[PDB]
């Protein structure tokens, strides 16, 4: 994350790092949205073109983190992973379309003040929250800058922006599985995910039930922060019903 | 999980739970254009 | 950079 703050102890305990076994490295963010299920970016596990292919014995998801490389001794807790789902429809090939994947857990984690699930929008939350100015709620291990790694998770809030202004903003085709977030030069306020913040959650309280949703995955930018540009995430709601058939087809 | 999230879903054992804020919450709450 | 982690997890 770039321009934002350390998170405070327990502020996302739905914050979940991907992490590399062998090198034993931070591959991306992943957000916990039940005590068997994760919810992650496709592009941190599959990558043809950089040769990327992230099989399940080669991750494991570490959940209660704050510290970025250390081990949190009777605070984090480490899960080997069962499966990995890729969205049959993910475009590797042109626009990361569908950057959407579930990792269900080798065995049901149990919660703890550092460790709770998130909650998964319903066509009106995401329909009267969804709303370009509204803010949203980002968090990563990752880049502070363009072009070091913090030591702690850090955070930051964004406006959700206008399509169009999207759009406007790159050559890259938007297809409306996306949403970009960050404000405007105009604006004069910063901040923006960068490179090991991907798979990481966007997420909204609700001001009806007092409650936190997902509705991003942190997806892909045109570098990190820069004037005019707006990080780009998976529309969580428009993939739900992709999300609610797995999950009962072979789910919790 | 499924319909919107899990059964104790976005209810952080050490915030709403104990009906304390985050420092920056107030900033989103603030432009839902506020509030509950 | 990463302190280890316990194999009764790799
Ligand atoms: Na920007």
């Amino acid at each position: 994350i770039v321009e934002g703050s350390d998170a405070e102890i327990g502020m996302s305990p739905w914050q979940v790092m991907l992490f590399r076994k062998s090198p034993q490295e931070l591959l991306c963010g992943a957000s916990l949205i039940s005590d068997r299920w994760v919810l992650t970016a496709a592009h941190c596990l599959l990558y043809p073109p950089w040769d990327k292919n992230f099989t399940e014995n080669d991750l494991l998801v570490r959940i209660g983190k704050h510290s970025r490389t250390r081990y949190e001794r009777n605070i984090e807790k480490i899960s080997m992973l069962e499966k990995i789902y890729i969205h049959p429809r993910y475009n590797w090939r042109e626009n990361l379309d569908r950057d959407i994947a579930l990792m269900k857990l080798k065995k049901p984690v149990a919660f703890s003040d550092y460790i709770h699930p998130v909650c998964l929008p319903d066509r009106e939350t995401a329909a009267s929250l969804l709303q370009a100015g509204y803010k949203g709620r980002v968090t990563g291990w990752g880049n502070l800058k363009e072009t070091g790694q913090p030591s702690v998770l850090q955070v930051v809030n964004l406006p959700i922006v206008e399509r169009p202004v999207c759009k406007d903003s790159t050559r890259i085709r938007i297809t409306d599985n996306m949403f970009c977030a960050g404000y405007k030069p105009d604006e004069g306020k910063r901040g923006d995910a960068c490179e090991g913040d991907s798979g990481g959650p966007f997420v909204m309280k609700s001001p009806f039930n007092n409650r936190w949703y997902q509705m991003g995955i942190v997806s892909w930018g045109e570098g990190c922060d820069r004037d005019g540009k707006y990080g780009f995430y998976t529309h969580v709601f428009r993939l739900k019903k992709w999300i609610q058939k797995v999950i009962d087809q072979f789910g919790e | 999980t499924f319909g919107s999230g899990e059964a104790d879903c976005g209810l952080r054992p050490l915030f709403e739970k104990k009906s304390l804020e985050d420092k920056t919450e107030r900033e989103l709450l603030e432009s839902y254009i506020d509030g509950r | 950079d990463f302190e280890e982690i316990p194999e009764e997890y790799l």
